[PDB]
RNA sequence: GCAG
């Protein structure tokens, strides 16, 4: 176990034994940044691959040259929390060695004249955080793996989705990792064709000729001869025999002998293993025999020099006759033989206009470069540009793996441009394939597609911003100032950290986080997107991509996806899934060596998984390994089956493999239907942090990894003891085993507070141990935001009754009780940042100020002298929190305001009201305030009382921590210095600053004494130097946006209670929304009094056939049946031995379940500890695919007490009578999810108006208006409503004077409208007769 | 079929506000069209009553005011 | 020139600073983003707002429920009006300082001035003129609109999510025609067939089917009534049964061939929750319509007939009755599902076994070389087909009459009072495909590409699927999901075209 | 990125 284990144990009802234990959930992330920023002397990943790719840096006449020694990081200027405060990367300096060598004018080598070595800073690259995150401007930002089609070559085909005859026609395509594409195809004649980058296709034989291959060496490549010899007379024929498979002769076959087939008789394999029985090598054949066959060869005479027949020219009589003549006893002959060996490159050779490499290379360019006139060293200049540089082709590593892969080459590794032989081959594979003898390959494959991911997106990015700089050094170096500057005066940093920032802000991956829950983010992490640059688009991508394949079996989530116009292409990593190095997908097995399955894993990958035969994880097995069945339901390619105990090569590892970690925390998700599974993971991850975290009941046994592996926890770093426990911080005394020599020995874990996550929740983490406790490695110490003592908890433990209540849970209504708010069960505390920003304008500068105009001092009651809010202060909506004034000019009264104002002689005000004010509705307590002053602006009295208590903080914090740590290094030496020569009546009395000089019998201990006495003397040398970098840190002024002079920022903490309208729901997507708060004595109650919390219709479960969420629901009666046993024996005080032996009872329950809970090994402390924790109901754990059998929920009901059918009589809270039926009452396990209400609701009467068209602005953040689309434009005009329609197109959106004067006619009481033209109109009928377009209105 | 019916109509504001507005906008302007406001998108368009419903009794009395 | 009137019309568009082409002048009143459709024939809209939906089912056809927070926003300038004209606001601006402070008078000139004043209640996709409907406002204190509850099926809402917009009739002939056109008490027909379309669902069904039924031996059997306010006392009482098979002494009135009612009255032999019901039938309509176990089909069959026999005013007062007592008791019933209610044929693992034994008769006969692999395909898939459909018959012949219960000692069945067969065959939820899937096995599945897989399911979600048929099932689930997803803009394009063509 |  663990000592925060067995504070409370979940009860396991797994069966399976698990040999691989769940990985680092974040492993993708980490490790593919990891990659990116180490240092890999190899110089395969990173910034070491990006340099080495670009430099050395040539000149263009090669005189010098700048070449590359090594990188470096800097650190980070402020740490990711003063980034996030401030609003900027948290990035790290990259300073890059580079070296100027300067090589002389004459000289056999261009010996060096001089070398300037240098570090250049070039960029500043961001930093993933200890989580996977990046902090970029302030916000946590993910990087979404990316799942792109892997380059190398892919063969394909349309499915006779062409020319209305069926044909399938096919194509390669070679696809690279940089440059361009490069298809062959087929056209419905069987003529091969080539495009390049898709555009207009030629002849495919061009791209041959441009190759310097001529029709001779083509009709080589792509062929095989029939050799026809003249001897004596008659045409003999050389004759390999397995040519004559499966044909009709013209004519009968007589070699030397024996009639074979006679004449229009089919020739079967008998016939020809008979004519190489009689070794047949020679026939005579008729003459017209060659009456359709093509020349293989440059036929010329000897006589009259004529070309007699050159390649590729079909054979005749009066040709062969003419042809004899010269001499010409050899006459060799294509071999095209119908259905096996077509035709297709000696048709193409026809169709293509090009006789010549120039003419090809230069039809080649009129593709290209339509237009231009080509020229010679131009086109042959573009040609070798396209696939055959480095500079412009790379098919990378991935991509000549698979190439090579396809074309079944044994070679692995290459170069990374094209050549001829690629290209070669590729045509030969496509022939292949359209001569029967291949098979295309699929294209959602997973092992045609590749995990790019965080650390190689970024190093493509950066390789990017490294060539865009390297154009401009080798701009720079072919210049004649050349002895006198230094390296990093030619370095330009902001092309290459504007790509690196381009990348890290702007790209379609680069995520906002979601950070509702710990499942929130570390799914954001585990997520595969089809999108992205240089993926799919979600409009375009079609049926086939969005489609769960048959690989994506332990690799891809099937079920965690999302819903809405881009399903299947968001994806989620299987809880097990690795990937390659290459980036494809892996997912372990366990290897079966003889019929005993081994727990030696192995990580398959997507094709791999295809050629074994793996057992299912489901497949029983006795404990010597062996299948305890004979015929094991097994995959074998794709396809599953029944197979032998004998042929099973693998198993998976676990029955969780195939889920993702999101869906792996649905117990009972084996009896949901997919749909309600999707919708349950999808809303398991939108489930805010309620006040207090309540675990689940019924669990699956993943929420401690989902708690842990997200970095919402403090998880102790080494073991030891809590010696101090706080409400803000943990200081563990670190046992003597796991501290270093010269250490404090002390490790002090800073909780984090009522923090604001990027969902306006808040992200607070509270002590979970006590002190004097001893901890472990690895065991929680402080829960953050969503989990309880170490699990995941999202929701809380509702008591539901399944049953039709009096309308109120009509169509996935939920009823819910007054209990469920007095209780503040569902009550979560939500942070709101609101930031006034006092600016310089052209007529003076807006002033934060308490002196506000036209406002009495009831509104100012809240702010201080300087004009900002009280931190603490209850505001509600309205309240001003900053009170800022705006300088205005253009005054310009209206005569009776000049009358009103010479009346009265109460002046206008030179300053205008531009307060910061609460938004509507919101209500809540200011906890934060936050004040940015641009260096050059005079401060507040509350800035620099802001900046006086942070210097007050900054200094307690770093003498606190100096306190513990050098109170760590006193009880160190304190032990070392009794261990010989013992004070112990001296030591406690003598100063202790002296024991750091005390010099004791040295045999080795004052070494040790010397190494702390060290320790100590650098830590008080250290906290003198973090303490002035931060205080020159507060102080300093801030890096402002241009214009603006300050910032005051005001963090409001609103506690949202429970509400009708905020959506609830389950684990089982069964969500709803709260219709009703229904007082305690409404609602339905038990025999003992006990009401329900929740009502939920029953009508839900049949259609919607998740079935899970009724088992759930009778375990999680069962389970608290057993708590509210243990909770009885804890009120009558019975002795441990009697709660000792019922829990024993309890975690023995099962039917061969894995785990062995044997607490007579528990002291009676920890027993009663235990019980302490299980009073509020037994935790289970059910886990997926091989959780509790209805068998073993029954038996713990009947363990607590309860009825085994799950459903116990309820009667009606209102009239007090039973219900006729008996009714499913349970505890399920509800979420609050993020759609409430109070975000929701809004409406507008009238509003600020858009610039251009004078309709009402867009949304609720800008006081919105409503659309009143097309659709209900229409639904008007299906009913007759004429009027009401005229006035939302008139006078409720568009009319200007339509609008004022229907306003001033409703505050008249007059509901008369008097419509003009919609200025929308207007404003197209101008832009129309700006296209000169006369557009009238004819009157 | 219903686009290319919709695109043929007597109306270029109704084609042109259906789609292939500039096919609709060059072969009108050309043509020198004239659209008199028959249906419901032009009067929809130009923030009139529709001739159906309640606003049809209003439309007869337009054409019974004007043709006369 | 060419570039500012048409952008990339002739060769290759103009980028401008982010190399994405400039909006040109034909690009602004052209396409799902051009004036024509972004701004002319639709536009946004003031006195507007919107808000999650949530049941309120108290309420009558013709009203809503909307927040007071809505409606003191939604309805500003008519409270500035009558703030001024009942004198308790010497100035406009002191009245929108008066419903800025919220002050105790404004929420009485607010009850004064949505009084008949009816709203649009709009859900997004309107696809048919239903999908807008004004109904009178009733003000709530909660800031979810409560929609009743008959309503949601025009406007296909769900209480899980939906939000909904609401809208002001500003004018006379607005509010008029809110009234006259629109309210949803002259839309309880469908535009397209003729049916109801404001017609009794799920819970209501559910709740008027329990009640219509008949046990064999319920309390109270066989005693004479003398009319439905008896049985009324009787089952209050807990003296009869809501099934108790009765002879009960009903009046009804049979509409002359003048146009006047007749009456007539005649002891039917009813049960005890038939003559309850019959309290809440209008006048003209027969006994017979409600002396049966009522479905969704007899229910909206029970709406169209008082519809046509006696009108729309009757039928609205009939519809909303009928939404009460339905409602009424079904929360009576206790109605529940518990994982018991998912019987399994015991006859299930036999069937199974069987087909089992034939499909490797039929791989052991392949292996004989007699059939080819497409035969052999075609004769297992026919042979798990025949298994499936044993056993859904077997489920449900278990399912349907399951009790078996006394009558004088015999025993004697009846039709199931198992709540997932009155689920099932009241209409309420489900059909008897889910109820395979739930008892019976859940079948062959098929592949992405539509060739179904060999092997079934024979395991359902009572049991569990294991992890490999968990992931054949959701080979096609995914497959129905990305169909729903892309199917709806297919869908609203011919819509598009339909409307724009006529 | 999400909600229906
Ligand atoms: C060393 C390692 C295994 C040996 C080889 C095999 C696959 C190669 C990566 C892929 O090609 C994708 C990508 C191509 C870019 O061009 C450079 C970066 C990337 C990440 C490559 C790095 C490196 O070259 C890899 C990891
Ligand atoms: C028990 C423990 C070792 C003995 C002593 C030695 C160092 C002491 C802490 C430091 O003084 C900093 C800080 C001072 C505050 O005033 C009270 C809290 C803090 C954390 C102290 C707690 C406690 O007193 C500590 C841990
Ligand atoms: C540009 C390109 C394709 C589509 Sb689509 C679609 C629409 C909505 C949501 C998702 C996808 C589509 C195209 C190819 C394959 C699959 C989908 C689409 C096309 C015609 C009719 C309706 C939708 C839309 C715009
Ligand atoms: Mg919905
Ligand atoms: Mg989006």
């Amino acid at each position: 176990y663990s000592y925060t284990e067995k504070k409370r144990i979940r009860k396991d009802f797994g069966k399976r034994p698990q040999v691989l234990d769940v990985p680092y959930l974040l492993s993708i992330q980490l490790d593919s940044f990891q990659k990116f920023i180490e240092q890999d002397p190899e110089g395969q990943y990173g910034l070491e691959a990006a340099f080495r790719s670009v430099f050395p840096i040539q000149s263009y006449s090669g005189n010098s040259e700048l070449q590359y020694v090594s990188y470096r990081l800097g650190e980070p200027v402020f740490d990711v929390q003063e980034c996030q405060i401030r609003g900027v990367t948290y990035s790290a300096p990259l300073r890059v060695k580079l070296r100027l060598v300067i090589y002389e004018r004459e000289a056999p080598e261009g010996t060096v004249k001089d070398i300037k070595e240098q570090e250049v800073y070039m960029g500043e690259i961001p930093l993933m955080t200890d989580n996977g995150t990046f902090v970029i401007n302030g916000t946590e930002r993910v990087i979404v793996s990316q799942l792109h089609r892997s380059p190398g070559v892919f063969f394909d085909s349309d499915k006779g989705k062409t020319h209305s005859s069926g044909k399938v026609l096919y194509n390669a395509r070679i696809i690279p990792y940089r440059g361009s594409w490069l298809d062959f195809e087929f056209d419905p004649k069987d003529n091969l064709f080539v495009r390049i980058d898709r555009r207009r296709k030629l002849p495919a034989t061009i791209i041959l000729r441009a190759l310097n291959y001529t029709t001779e060496q083509i009709l080589d490549l792509f062929f095989e001869k029939v050799i026809f010899e003249i001897r004596d007379n008659k045409l003999q024929m050389e004759l390999v025999p397995e040519r004559l498979r499966g044909e009709t002769a013209s004519f009968d076959i007589e070699a030397n002998g024996k009639v074979y087939v006679e004449k229009g008789r089919r020739i079967t394999a008998r016939h020809i293993r008979q004519l190489e029985k009689d070794d047949v090598k020679l026939i005579e054949v008729p003459v017209e025999y060659i009456a359709g066959k093509v020349v293989a060869k440059d036929y010329i005479d000897e006589s009259t020099g004529e070309l007699i027949c050159a390649a590729n020219m079909e054979l005749s009589l009066d040709l062969l006759a003419k042809l004899s003549q010269s001499g010409h006893k050899r006459i060799e002959t294509l071999f095209t033989n119908d259905l096996d060996h077509g035709p297709y490159i000696s048709e193409t050779l026809r169709v293509d206009p090009t006789n010549d490499r120039l003419s090809a290379l230069v039809e080649i360019y009129r593709m290209m470069r339509p237009g231009e006139p080509p020229t010679r060293e131009a086109a042959e200049s573009l040609f070798e540009n396209l696939f055959f540089s480095e500079d412009r082709y790379d098919l990378s590593a991935v991509g000549r793996m698979k190439f090579n892969r396809s074309l079944l080459r044994e070679e692995i590794e290459g170069s990374g441009i094209l050549s001829k032989d690629d290209i070669i081959d590729v045509m030969k594979k496509l022939i292949d394939i359209r001569n029967g003898k291949g098979e295309v390959d699929d294209i959602d494959h997973l092992g045609n597609r590749r995990i790019r991911s965080v650390g190689e997106m970024a190093e493509n990015q950066f390789r990017v911003g490294l060539v865009r700089v390297e154009r401009a050094v080798k701009e720079r170096l072919s210049l004649g100032d050349l002895d006198t500057l230094m390296p990093q005066d030619m370095i330009n940093a902001k092309p290459i950290s504007a790509a690196v920032k381009e990348f890290f802000g702007s790209s379609q991956l680069s995520q906002f986080m979601d950070q509702n829950n710990p499942l929130s983010e570390i799914t954001h992490k585990r997520r595969i997107s089809a999108l992205g640059p240089g993926g799919l688009t979600r409009e375009r991508a079609g049926f086939e991509v969005r489609d769960v394949h048959p690989t994506h079996y332990g690799r891809v989530c099937p079920i965690e996806t999302p819903e809405g116009p881009n399903i299947g292409l968001i994806n989620s990593l299987s809880v097990y899934a690795q990937t390659n190095e290459y980036g494809f997908l892996e997912t372990p097995y366990r290897k079966v060596t003889d019929g005993v399955v081994t727990d030696e894993i192995h990580y398959l990958s997507a094709i791999e998984e295809g050629n074994y035969v793996i057992a299912q994880a489901n497949s029983n097995l006795d404990e010597e390994g062996h299948f305890v069945e004979d015929l094991v339901t097994c995959r074998s390619k794709g396809e599953s089956s029944l197979f032998s105990r004998d042929q099973v090569d693998y198993m998976d590892v676990s029955t969780q493999q195939v889920v993702s970690v999101g869906a792996s925390l649905i117990p009972f998700l084996e009896h949901d239907d997919a749909n309600r599974a999707l919708m349950g993971a999808n809303m398991q991850r939108q489930a805010v942090p309620t006040l207090r975290a309540d675990k689940p009941l019924v669990g699956t046994g993943m929420e401690r990894a989902v708690a842990v592996d997200s970095g919402v926890t403090a998880v102790a770093k080494r073991g030891g003891v809590v010696q101090y426990v706080d409400a803000s911080r943990i200081v563990i005394k670190v046992n003597e085993d796991e501290m270093y020599p010269g250490e404090a020995g002390i490790d002090i874990y800073n909780l984090t507070k009522y923090t604001r996550s990027n969902q306006n929740t808040c992200i607070n983490q509270m002590p979970c141990v006590s002190l004097g406790e001893p901890v472990e490695r690895g065991d929680v110490l402080a829960d953050g935001p969503s989990t309880d003592l170490g699990e995941l908890a999202l929701g809380q433990n509702m008591r539901v009754a399944f049953m039709p209540w009096n309308g109120y849970n009509f169509e996935d209504s939920i009823l819910v009780s007054e209990r469920v708010v007095q209780e503040d069960r569902f009550t979560t505390i939500h942070i709101q940042e609101l930031a006034c920003v006092s600016r310089d304008t052209k007529l003076g500068p807006e002033e934060i100020t308490a002196d506000i105009p036209n406002v009495g001092e009831a509104a100012l009651s809240k702010l201080d002298e300087s004009g900002i809010v009280y931190i603490g202060a209850e505001v509600t909506g309205g309240d001003i929190l900053v009170g800022k004034v705006t300088p205005k000019g253009e005054t310009q009264l209206t005569p009776e305001e000049k009358l009103l104002r010479a009346i009265f002689g109460e002046k206008a005000s030179d300053v205008k009201d531009s307060s910061l004010r609460v938004p509507n509705g919101v209500s809540g307590t200011v906890i934060d305030v936050q004040v940015f002053t641009r260096d050059g602006v005079e401060k507040d009295k509350r800035a620099l009382e802001i900046e006086e208590m942070q210097l007050k903080q900054a200094k307690k914090d770093l003498s606190e921590e100096l306190q513990i740590l050098e109170a760590g290094l006193f009880s160190r030496i304190r032990a070392v210095l009794v261990a010989g020569g013992v004070e112990a009546e001296k030591l406690d009395k003598l100063p202790r600053d002296r024991w750091l000089e005390l010099g004791l019998t040295d045999e080795e201990k004052q070494n040790q004494l010397e190494q702390l006495a060290e320790q100590y003397d650098e830590l008080k040398h250290e906290f003198e130097k973090k303490l002035e970098a931060k205080r020159r840190k507060i102080t300093q002024g801030d890096d402002l946006a241009p214009g603006v002079l300050k910032i005051v920022k005001v963090y409001l903490a609103v506690k949202r209670r429970i509400q009708p309208g905020d959506k609830m729901a389950g684990r089982h997507g069964n969500k709803g929304v709260i219709s009703k708060i229904n007082p305690i004595e409404d609602m339905p109650y038990d025999e003992n009094g006990t009401p329900v919390d929740i009502v939920l219709n029953p009508l839900g479960v049949p259609s919607r056939m998740n079935i899970g969420q009724i088992l759930e629901t009778h375990l999680g009666m069962a389970a608290k049946g057993i708590g509210d046993k243990i909770n009885a024996m804890l009120k009558q005080q019975q002795e441990v031995a009697k709660l000792r032996e019922f829990i024993q009872r309890a975690y023995d329950l099962g039917a061969d379940v894995r785990q062995k809970v044997d607490l007579s090994t528990f002291s009676d402390e920890e027993v009663m500890r235990l019980a302490e924790n299980l009073r509020k109901g037994m935790p289970i754990a059910t886990p997926v695919f091989d959780g509790a059998k209805e068998a073993e929920i029954k038996e713990l009901l009947k363990l607590g007490d309860l009825p085994t059918s799950g459903q116990i009589r309820l009667y009606d809270g209102r009239t007090g009578e039973q219900f006729e039926r008996p009714v499913t009452v349970g505890y399920m396990y509800m979420l609050k999810l993020n759609h409430l209400v109070d975000d929701k609701m809004h409406a507008r009467s009238t509003g600020s108006y858009s610039l251009v068209t004078q309709q009402p602005l867009g949304g609720k953040a800008q006081f919105g208006g409503q659309r009143f689309g097309e659709m209900e434009v229409w639904a008007l005009e299906a009913y007759g409503a004429a009027y009401t329609l005229q006035e939302m197109l008139t006078v409720k959106s568009d009319d200007v004077n339509g609008r004022t004067k229907m306003y001033k006619n409703i505050v008249d009481g007059n509901h008369q409208m008097e419509p003009g033209m919609p200025e929308s109109f207007n404003v197209l009928l101008k832009e129309i007769r700006s296209l000169g377009i006369n557009i009238e209105l004819e009157d | 079929g219903i686009t290319k019916a919709s695109l043929a109509t007597e109306s270029f504001i109704s084609a042109a506000s259906f789609q292939e507005t500039t096919r609709v906008l060059t072969e009108a302007a050309v043509a020198g069209k004239r659209d008199e406001l028959r249906g419901l998108k032009e009067n929809v368009i130009v923030g009139r009553l529709i001739p159906a419903g309640t606003g049809y009794a209003y439309h007869q009395d337009r054409m019974r005011r004007r043709a006369a | 020139v060419d570039a500012l009137l048409d952008n990339g019309r002739r060769g290759r568009a103009i980028t401008g600073s982010n190399k994405r082409p400039l909006k040109s002048l034909a690009d602004m009143i052209k396409g799902k983003q051009g004036r024509f459709r972004q701004n002319l024939l639709g536009k946004r809209v003031d006195y507007s707002g919107r808000s999650v939906i949530t049941v309120g089912p108290y309420l009558r056809l013709h009203q809503c429920g909307l927040p007071k927070k809505m409606a003191l926003e939604l309805f500003k300038p008519f409270i500035y009006g009558k703030l001024e004209l009942r004198g308790l606001a010497t100035t406009i601006k002191a009245a929108k300082k008066m419903v800025e402070r919220e002050e105790a008078v404004v929420w009485d000139i607010l009850d004064e001035v949505i009084r008949e004043h009816p709203v649009l209640l709009n859900r997004a996709p309107t696809l048919h003129r239903l999908g807008i409907q004004a109904f009178e406002p009733v003000l709530i204190e909660g800031k979810a609109i409560q929609l009743h509850p008959l309503v949601c099926a025009a406007y296909n809402a769900d209480f899980d999510g939906d939000q909904m917009a609401v809208h002001v009739p500003l004018t006379l002939e607005a509010q008029l025609e809110a009234r006259a056109l629109m309210m949803s008490t002259n839309n309880i027909l469908s535009p397209a067939n003729g049916e109801p379309i404001i017609v009794p669902s799920q819970d209501v069904v559910l709740g008027l089917y329990y009640m219509t039924r008949d046990c064999v031996n319920a309390k109270g059997e066989g005693m004479v009534l003398t009319g439905p306010k008896e049985a009324e006392r009787l089952y209050r009482s807990g003296l009869a049964s809501l099934h108790a098979r009765v002879k009960v002494r009903i009046t009804e009135y049979e509409k002359d061939a003048n146009g006047e009612l007749v009456a007539k009255t005649s002891l039917k032999d009813t049960t005890v929750g038939r003559a309850i019901l019959w309290m809440i039938v209008p006048k003209g309509l027969p006994y017979s319509i409600v002396n049966q176990a009522l479905g969704k089909k007899a229910i909206s069959k029970m709406l169209n007939t008082c519809y046509r026999i006696l009108g729309l005013k009757p039928t609205v007062i009939f519809a909303d009755q009928i939404m009460y007592t339905g409602f009424a008791y079904a929360a009576r019933s206790g109605a529940s599902v518990g994982i018991d209610d998912m019987v399994i044929p015991e006859k299930k693992h036999e069937i199974i076994s069987e087909a089992e034994a034939e499909v490797a008769e039929i791989q052991e006969q392949f292996q004989s070389g007699l059939v080819t692999a497409g035969e052999r395909y075609n004769k297992v898939i026919d042979i798990w087909a025949a298994a499936n459909d044993r056993v859904s018959k077997a489920m449900m012949d278990n399912l349907q009459t399951e009790t078996v219960i006394n009558r004088d000692g015999q025993e004697e069945k009846q039709v199931s009072f198992n709540s997932i067969y009155m689920m099932a065959d009241s209409g309420a939820r489900g059909s008897a495909a889910q109820i395979r899937q739930l008892a019976g096995m859940r079948g062959l599945m098929a592949k992405p590409d539509g060739s179904i897989i060999e092997t079934p399911i024979t395991a359902n979600f009572r049991e569990g699927l294991n992890v490999l048929q968990y992931f054949i099932s959701t080979h096609g689930a995914r497959k129905g999901l990305a169909d729903t997803a892309l199917k709806t803009a297919n869908s609203g394009y011919l819509t598009r075209r339909l409307v724009d063509v006529a």
